[PDB]
RNA sequence: UGCCAGCCACCGCGGUCAUACGAUUAACCCAAAUUAAUAGAUCCACGGCGUAAAGAGUGUUUAAGAAAAAAAAUCACAAU
RNA sequence: UUCGCCAGAGUACUACUCGCAACUGCCUAAAACUCAAAGGACUUGGCGGUGCUUCACAUCCACCUAGAGGAGCCUGUUCUA
RNA sequence: GAACAAUAGUAAGCACAAUCAUAGCACAUAAAAACGUUAGGUCAAGGUGUAGCUUAUGGGUUGGAAAGAAAUGGGCUACA
């Protein structure tokens, strides 16, 4: 259910006082907004610690753990693979939703009539 | 502009005329082909554009298509579409859109009567079949079109041909094919020959990069190389480009097996190695089985490699490289 | 026009630039269409198929009517003299 | 690009078009690669057909070009790998039968294995936060890590030599130290791997 | 933005000739050369007089023939013998035509040394290419 | 002549091609008058007050006015 | 139906008055003088150390290679002459 | 002054594009690139408007044009 607007702007004939200041007016636009894209953050982080606590303790020599060596590479090779092919997927499917152009396109189809 | 077509054929064929006497030809038996050879021949103009050179030809090539005149007399539109501003575009879509419910309620008929007789024409591939360009469908309506125009009939054509075809559907259909000329990449084997009670040997010649090179292979004979009327090792010093000529060969294993004379002009030293290379693989061709000669290809040994050097630009250094550039 | 609207729900264009042109306008137009430019307007169902093949059906029946009664109206006019 | 992008490398390998007839997708795909009418790029005079040519080996000698002169790279590279070789055929003979299991002499496999040790895990960038510059822990491609690994080499052998000292010398004593472990090639990795550790916090900062 | 012998993009009124809608970057191209002669060619002498001989022909010419000159001269010479053909408005009655054909021809033969002819092609108004 | 000298009711003019200054030629307009200066005559709102000048921070009454036809005072919630 | 207000802009939520538990206060509220505008809304640009998307292919960052900036010369500027 | 499951736009022309060149394609490169912007550059290429000189601001002859306190650009050769 939308929340009610029924004596929340300020109008000629309302007797209360406002509730809604809206910045611009609210009318149903025919067009969606453009997704927006998510904010990175660095990957990798926890297997990189691990391995600099294996290299503090043995003294930086690599033959001693080759583990936490491997392994941090094995989790950079699946954040390159994630950057790559998450993109091509993330802009395309929307699950449930459609991409933002059908949006559009729909609601061109059927438009929001301020005027008349 | 009616008038004008009309005069201006009867002047091409008067003229057709005088000039089949001049040149002293049978009026009857003069083509397009022996006009164009008369004119270039009479009005000898260089020029590097074809299109501006001296043209006699039938007023038909060289006028564009007129739109016919689009009603009587007396004022009424001929077709029934005229309004739309496009007639001959719509119509198109009326009466493939028209064949289109044919092709269902027909087709919906027969499956009332358990009936699918019908076969998928569908697959023309091997044909190589495409569908018109929009300049050729643009041709054929003699009336500009809009991209989303094309696309919108291509994809009512698909829509067609994806039912079962009718006769006349199939035929109306394919009007609208072209078929892609062949596509083959398979090279042309140089014929084996047989030289003075000698027995197989080939030719080939390869080009890189300001060097040219001619190199004859004899099957009959054992593993040497001759360039230039001498050894290769004394000719080609540099390891790298003795392992260049041995490349095609230890590719076929056929490096004790051949004999090769070779001459190879221009260039420096390691665009003569790529030339010989070159040459020797396309020569090896005649001796080997045909799916070799597609491996050679595939190892890239077949294809003269297009990189030449650029010519410097005034202004600048070295073809690239700019004089340096001040911001202030 | 069979519909007085474009798939946009406003007024065909025509309707505007008819009446712009001086020509007169026939039209069905539904309850949510706006009549009042349009010439002589008949009210009723633009959407549902029988509705529409029927004013189809009967604006071709009369205009094939009319253009009979001129072809034999223009035959008695040439027998009369 | 005198070739379109239509143009496809070339595959040189002569194993793979030899022994066809047991691989039924790579059947399927060398038939789309010839049967697309597919254009190729003529093979690079570089690279050969050749059973000894080792792609590390052809890199390495590139990297250590300058000028226009694989001649001179070429002979210093082959003059290295023979070097390297008589150096452990010295340290062969001079040995014990139980050294003499241990000791390798093959100058291909200590050239790898040189190198591997040598190529570094981890590795800095610069990232601009709030007006500082401040170095980040970054997870390397495995192409930039041979790169940096060759790049250290030849950046040593060139610049720490004495000037008496030829080039073939120097290079076959660093890849021997650093087949062991014990070269400064092997400390300058190290630097960057401790420097890495000192700023370990600042690994949030990076955003991909 | 190159200006050399360009008529520029009026309003979309301007008459423009063959010739002078056509930038030199299309010259060998599409149009030809106003001028032949053996001198440019590559082991051949006195380039430079018949570049002069060539100035003052076309001066000469435009001045003779004062406003009825439709397009730039054309040049031809032959074995020592210099062929001169314009492109020319009908304005002036033929017996002005025929006597500068003849002063001409005399004039500039006594003058370069060599037999000169004149060929004189008649137009009703400047041939149109483009725009107008 | 050259942002000088000067001009103008208002807008503005003059920096080297000034119909705007100064003079000449031509013209226009008034005319025994013609310009300038100053006073008048005339001229503001029966118009307006969200954003331009303007609804006075709030309510009640006084004075003064309007009543011009039909009815009403009153129930969840954070007055004081 | 009423009432309260408003007669260019500045000067000016100011100067003088009256009143006020206010004493650097509130209220009320001019003029000389200066200007030929001052204002309101919009329009198209341009711009924005504004936000959101998409990019840069010798190109900004990340990165690669060779140089310049230091030396001697060569040649051009600027000065000084 | 657009929406293509189309809502007011058609438009010739010039640019882009295409073609031409680099001797076969292709690619690359070359060439091309309108209208305008910077009162950008050039009265010393030549030509010219306006304004200036005319026994000179014109035409000739002979000889001189130096130079490095300093700052700097671009190059060459290097430092092996
Ligand atoms: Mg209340
Ligand atoms: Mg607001
Ligand atoms: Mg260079
Ligand atoms: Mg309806
Ligand atoms: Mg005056
Ligand atoms: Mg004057
Ligand atoms: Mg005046
Ligand atoms: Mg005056
Ligand atoms: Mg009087
Ligand atoms: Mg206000
Ligand atoms: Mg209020
Ligand atoms: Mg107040
Ligand atoms: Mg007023
Ligand atoms: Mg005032
Ligand atoms: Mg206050
Ligand atoms: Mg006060
Ligand atoms: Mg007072
Ligand atoms: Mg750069
Ligand atoms: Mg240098
Ligand atoms: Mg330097
Ligand atoms: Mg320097
Ligand atoms: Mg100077
Ligand atoms: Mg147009
Ligand atoms: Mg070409
Ligand atoms: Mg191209
Ligand atoms: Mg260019
Ligand atoms: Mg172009
Ligand atoms: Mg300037
Ligand atoms: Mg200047
Ligand atoms: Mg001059
Ligand atoms: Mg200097
Ligand atoms: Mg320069």
């Amino acid at each position: 259910a939308t929340p009610s607007l029924r004596g929340r702007l300020a109008r000629l004939g309302n007797p209360r006082r406002p509730i809604l200041k809206p910045n611009k007016p609210l009318i149903l636009a025919n067009h969606v907004g453009e997704r927006r894209r998510e904010k990175g953050e660095a990957t990798c982080i926890t297997e990189m610690s691990v391995m600099m606590a294996c290299w503090k303790q043995n003294e930086f020599r690599d033959e001693a753990c080759r583990k936490e060596i491997q392994d941090f590479f094995d989790c950079a090779s699946r954040a390159e693979a994630a950057r790559k092919m998450r993109s091509i997927q993330e802009n395309l499917g929307e699950l449930g939703s459609l991409p933002p152009k059908k949006l559009n396109k729909l609601l061109h189809r059927f438009p929001n009539k301020p005027h008349v | 502009t009616v008038d004008f077509i009309k005069k201006q054929i009867e002047e091409f064929n008067i003229g057709k005329r005088h000039l089949a006497n001049m040149m002293g030809e049978d009026p009857e038996t003069f083509t397009q082909e022996d006009i164009d050879r008369a004119i270039a021949y009479l009005f000898p103009s260089g020029l590097f554009e074809k299109r501006a050179r001296p043209i006699m030809k039938h007023p038909e090539e060289i006028f564009p298509k007129q739109r016919a005149i689009q009603w009587g007399e007396d004022g009424r539109p001929f077709h029934f579409l005229f309004y739309t501003g496009k007639q001959s575009y719509y119509s198109l879509m009326h009466d493939t859109y028209g064949k289109l419910l044919d092709v269902e309620k027909h087709h919906n008929q027969l499956r009332a009567k358990d009936l699918l007789a019908e076969k998928t024409k569908i697959l023309k591939d091997p044909i190589g079949s495409r569908w018109l360009i929009k300049e050729e469908l643009e041709e054929m309506l003699v009336e500009k079109l809009s991209d989303q125009d094309y696309a919108q009939f291509i994809r009512l054509l698909e829509r067609l041909s994806a039912l079962p075809c009718g006769a006349t559907e199939e035929d109306f259909v394919n009007r609208f094919r072209r078929s892609i000329p062949i596509q083959s990449k398979k090279q042309l084997i140089e014929p084996l020959q047989y030289d003075e009670q000698g027995m197989a040997f080939s030719r080939g010649e390869g080009k890189r990069k300001t060097a040219k090179a001619e190199v004859v292979v004899y099957g009959q004979g054992s593993g040497r190389i001759d360039v230039n009327g001498v050894d290769y090792l004394l000719y080609f010093p540099v390891t790298q480009d003795r392992e260049q000529l041995m490349f095609p060969l230890h590719f076929l294993d056929r490096l004790g097996k051949h004999d090769m004379t070779c001459a190879v002009s221009g260039g420096g030293r390691s665009a003569q190695a790529g030339a010989v290379r070159l040459a020797m693989a396309r020569a090896l061709c005649s001796f080997v089985t045909e799916d070799e000669v597609e491996w050679m290809r595939q190892a890239g040994l077949l294809t003269a490699d297009p990189r030449v050097r650029e010519r410097k630009k005034p202004g600048q250094e070295g073809a690239r490289r700019k004089f340096t550039w001040k911001k202030r | 026009f069979l519909h007085t609207l474009n798939n946009v729900f406003e007024p065909h264009v025509a309707v505007r630039d008819a009446a712009k042109m001086n020509i007169p306008t026939v039209g069905i137009v539904d309850t949510n269409c706006n009549p009042a430019l349009i010439t002589y307007p008949v009210p009723g169902n633009d959407d549902s198929p029988p509705a529409v093949r029927l004013f189809c059906r009967l604006f071709q029946v009369a205009i094939s009517r009319a253009k009979e009664k001129r072809r034999q109206v223009e035959a008695l006019y040439r027998l009369q003299g | 690009s005198r070739y379109g992008p239509e143009y496809k490398d070339p595959q040189i390998d002569k194993e793979y078009y030899r022994k066809p007839l047991a691989e039924q997708t790579e059947e399927e795909k060398y038939e789309r690669d010839f049967k697309k009418t597919q254009l190729i790029k003529a093979a690079p005079a570089t690279k050969t057909s050749s059973v000894f040519e080792d792609p590390v080996i052809s890199k390495f000698t590139n990297m250590m070009m300058k000028g226009g002169n694989k001649v001179l790279a070429r002979s210093l590279m082959t003059q290295t790998l023979e070097a390297v070789k008589r150096k452990q055929f010295a340290k062969y003979h001079a040995a014990s039968a139980e050294e003499q299991a241990t000791i390798e002499r093959n100058p291909y496999t200590i050239f790898h294995q040189a190198l591997k040790n040598c190529e570094p895990v981890i590795g800095l960038v610069p990232i601009l936060k709030g007006g500082h510059f401040y170095q980040v822990p970054v997870p390397l491609a495995d192409r930039r890590r041979r790169f940096l690994a060759m790049k250290w080499m030849i950046a040593e052998c060139r610049e720490k030599k004495h000037r008496r000292v030829l080039m073939p010398e120097k290079l076959s004593q660093e890849l021997l130290e650093a087949f062991h472990n014990q070269g400064p090639v092997i400390k300058r990795k190290h630097d960057m791997h401790k420097m890495a550790e000192a700023n370990r916090a600042l690994a949030h900062y990076r955003w991909w | 933005k190159n200006r050399a012998a360009r008529v520029r993009v009026s309003k979309g009124d301007k008459p423009v000739t063959y010739e002078e809608a056509h930038a030199p970057h299309y010259i060998a191209h599409r149009k030809g050369w106003l001028s032949l002669h053996t001198g440019n060619l590559d082991g051949e002498d006195h380039a430079a007089e018949r570049t002069v001989e060539d100035v003052f022909l076309r001066k000469f010419m435009l001045g003779t023939f004062p406003g009825c000159l439709a397009d730039q001269l054309v040049l031809k010479r032959r074995a020592n013998q210099l062929e001169i053909c314009a492109l020319v408005l009908r304005q002036l009655p033929p017996h002005k035509f025929y006597f500068l054909v003849g002063y001409s021809e005399t004039l500039l033969s006594h003058f370069y040394k060599c037999p000169v002819h004149l060929h004189l092609q008649t137009v009703p108004s400047k041939v149109v290419y483009k725009y107008i």
